[PDB]
């Protein structure tokens, strides 16, 4: 436990309130704008694991419900009231932006298709120009070797993905507490060999902060190349559709998925009869919009049929995996 | 707006309607089983009726109560039931509460009057009864409540005649988990629709219809019990039933499909007593103003003169028409009854009872 001072750094809420952990009060507190510039912001983004990335940083009114105001190189000056009455909020990467049947170009720029032996197998989401979030059950033995996998981005049709024109995968990381029987902690990370070039067709999606204040039945979206029938062929074109969150206690009741949903899971879809919500495939994105930013909520894990009553979709809960991802991105 | 005929004669020695005696009956029904009675060919006194029953309020819609006194009607229709104390506001015209949605809907297009009254509490005995035949067919028996509790429905559901709420024993026995209760359905009915599914490593996970219950159903389009509001003149179609409580687990063909009493949902009750009296509601419907032989005795009748040698319209002892009148001596009136008929031409003469004079009747 060689902890020089204590803990690390995070962002809070849908406005990216910069918060730090104090070893003396044992709690999280925001940072005052007083004596803050851009060079200090790059020290915070590198700390979480974003490396050379940096986007913006300003001061706003605090809404994190905090009272007391203000690791390595810890400028610890605690107080109780900020001067100029401003807390600093910074963004480390430009994400959560998109355009404004079939999906249009630029509508879901973070979606990718992952191939093995020149055929689509799973899907994933882009967070940084080198990192991709997918599902752990896509990479069981023998598909743990990173050489099997290639990625395609910015392309909507399968017939347009030609052998040898996909980005090579450098390494894959499953979650250390995965279990194939129960599908608990079904999440995995993939790292590319050369970074992508962002544009109007390829952009990343923001990871979720704490204190999102999501509604009981929040409106969300899914996308992918999945079939309309559970045994059908992969779709040639990319599709998307709307879904609603379903509270865990309801999803865990006797008449749905009796005692099968864990704290690392989340349900979304419809409990009624004939609504086609099978557009996505394994590891695909589940996103929602709030404060004009798109956030990654889950990766598709398992289900039971297509457009069947009582049987929604189950996803990996990204919010509870944010720390593990920040640690893997930091250990370059 | 139909005018009274120029000459008019009522039928003597008709019996009294005795409307107060029916409204004051001590076996008072609840709104779930509201009762109806039709009055015609009798005499009634509105001022005396409004007093013999202890009236708190009396008002009419599309009609003025002053227009009732002294008039005749073709028939008068009355519906009645007791009022749960907490639901009295449901009876306002146009309200969408529980009483008019699932028990008794007040017709607003006809000429009607609403009457609120009460009875002494110690004499009243409430009669609660379920009118739904499909509820009774599958195990609903009676209520067990206090002598002043008044049942009312909250939701009503309807089904075809082929309905049965139990699962098939052939299906249920092959379920590996989440097995539904099963029994045999009557001949002519169809079995509850069920399905066997798989998820993760589980197989034969059975799922049936109307889950959790028909009021909160996740998938109403595939549940046989359908929500429905009561129309004018109808009663509630029936309480919804929890199909997961119909039949028995591992039940075979020596058990007939019946539902337990806690399976019938969507109803409640409340007392009608306040200040030692139980409150009651009644609805009047007035059919055929200025016609028929259901007449009021509230005003003295005018002895209109039988106009002779003129083309006149008449309403004589319930029969209407148009013709000319000519008085004749008794030798030429060939009958003893108050109306004189042709073999098929109907009225050809009549005898006035208030003056014993006799007349012939010709066409205009
Ligand atoms: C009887 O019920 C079935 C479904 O249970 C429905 O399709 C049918 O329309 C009903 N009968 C009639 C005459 O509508
Ligand atoms: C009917 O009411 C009148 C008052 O308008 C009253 O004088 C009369 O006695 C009553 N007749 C009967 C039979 O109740």
């Amino acid at each position: 436990g060689g902890e020089d001072e204590n803990r690390c750094v995070r962002l809070y809420g849908p406005n990216f309130i910069l918060q730090v952990y104090s070893s003396q009060r044992k709690s999280w507190h925001p940072v005052c704008q007083d004596d803050w510039n851009e060079n200090y912001g790059r020290a915070a983004c590198r700390d979480m694991g974003y490396k050379n990335n940096f986007y913006s940083s300003q001061g706003i009114v605090d809404d994190s419900g905090s009272t007391s105001f203000m690791d390595i190189y810890k400028k610890l000056y605690h107080s109780d009231a900020c001067s100029s009455k401003a807390v600093v909020s910074l963004r480390c990467i430009a994400c959560g932006v998109n355009l404004n049947e079939s999906a249009l170009p630029g509508a879901w720029p973070w979606q990718v298709s992952l191939h093995v032996q020149n055929v689509h197998v799973c899907g994933g989401s882009i967070i940084t120009p080198e990192w991709i979030v997918t599902a752990a059950h896509c990479v069981e033995k023998p598909l743990n070797n990173p050489w099997h996998w290639t990625a395609f981005a910015g392309i909507l049709r399968q017939s347009f993905m030609f052998y040898g024109a996909g980005y090579q995968v450098e390494k894959v990381i499953s979650h250390p507490n995965y279990d194939s029987k129960t599908k608990n902690n079904d999440i995995a990370l993939m790292k590319l060999q050369k970074p992508l070039t962002f544009n109007d067709l390829v952009k990343p999606v923001c990871l979720p902060n704490p204190g999102m204040m999501l509604q009981p039945e929040q409106l969300c979206w899914i996308s992918g190349w999945g079939a309309t029938e559970e045994k059908g062929k992969t779709s040639e074109v990319l599709n998307a559709a709307k879904v609603l969150l379903i509270e865990t206690q309801r999803c865990n009741s006797r008449y749905v998925y009796d005692n099968l949903i864990t704290p690392a899971m989340i349900c979304a879809g419809f409990l009624q009869g004939n609504v086609d919500s099978c557009q996505g495939d394994s590891g695909g994105p589940l996103v929602t919009s709030k404060n004009n930013i798109w956030w990654l909520i889950g990766d598709t894990s398992w289900g039971s049929g297509c457009a069947k009553a009582y049987r929604p979709g189950v996803y990996g809960n990204v919010m509870v995996f944010t720390d593990w991802i920040y640690r893997q991105m930091r250990a370059d | 707006v139909k005018p009274v005929a120029t000459v008019h004669r009522r039928i003597p020695d008709l019996p009294d309607c005795d409307i107060d005696k029916w409204l004051n009956n001590f076996n008072v029904p609840s709104p779930l089983n509201w009762e109806r009675k039709i009055f015609s060919n009798c005499n009634f006194n509105l001022s005396t009726l409004l007093r013999l029953v202890h009236t708190d309020s009396f008002s009419c819609n599309n009609f003025d109560e002053s227009k009732i006194y002294g008039s005749c009607f073709k028939s008068i229709v009355l519906d009645k039931f007791a009022i749960p104390n907490s639901r009295r506001s449901d009876l306002q015209l146009g309200s969408s509460g529980f009483l008019q949605s699932s028990n008794y809907k007040i017709d607003t297009t006809s000429s009607s009057c609403q009457l609120y009254y009460s009875l002494p509490a110690i004499n009243v005995t409430i009669n609660n009864y379920n009118p739904s035949s499909w509820n009774r067919r599958y195990g609903f028996n009676n209520f067990n409540l206090s002598s002043h509790s008044v049942v009312y429905s909250r939701y009503c559901f309807s089904v075809n005649n082929t309905f049965c709420p139990c699962a098939k024993p052939s299906f249920a026995s092959s379920c590996k988990s989440h097995k539904p209760p099963s029994a045999s359905c009557p001949i002519g009915t169809n079995y509850r629709s069920c399905e066997s599914t798989t998820v993760l490593d589980h197989t034969d996970w059975c799922r049936c219809s109307c889950l959790p219950d028909p009021i909160t159903a996740y998938d109403p389009r595939s549940c046989s019990q359908k929500k429905s509001l009561v129309g004018v003149g109808e009663h509630c179609a029936g309480f919804g039933v929890d199909e997961e409580k119909c039949g028995v687990l591992d039940g075979s063909y020596n058990v007939s499909c019946l539902c337990s009493t806690d399976a019938f949902l969507g109803w409640s009750y409340d007392t009608c007593v306040s200040n030692n009296r139980c409150n009651i509601f009644s609805n009047f419907i007035l059919n055929g103003i200025n016609s028929g032989t259901t007449c009021s005795n509230d005003l003295l009748q005018p002895n209109t003169e039988v106009f002779t040698d003129v083309c006149v319209d008449y309403d004589l002892y319930g029969i209407t028409g148009q013709g000319i009148f000519k008085e004749v001596s008794a030798v030429y009136y060939n009958s003893w009854q108050n109306l004189l008929y042709d073999s098929n031409g109907n009225i050809i003469g009549f005898k006035d009872f208030v003056t014993n004079k006799t007349y012939n009747i010709f066409p205009c």
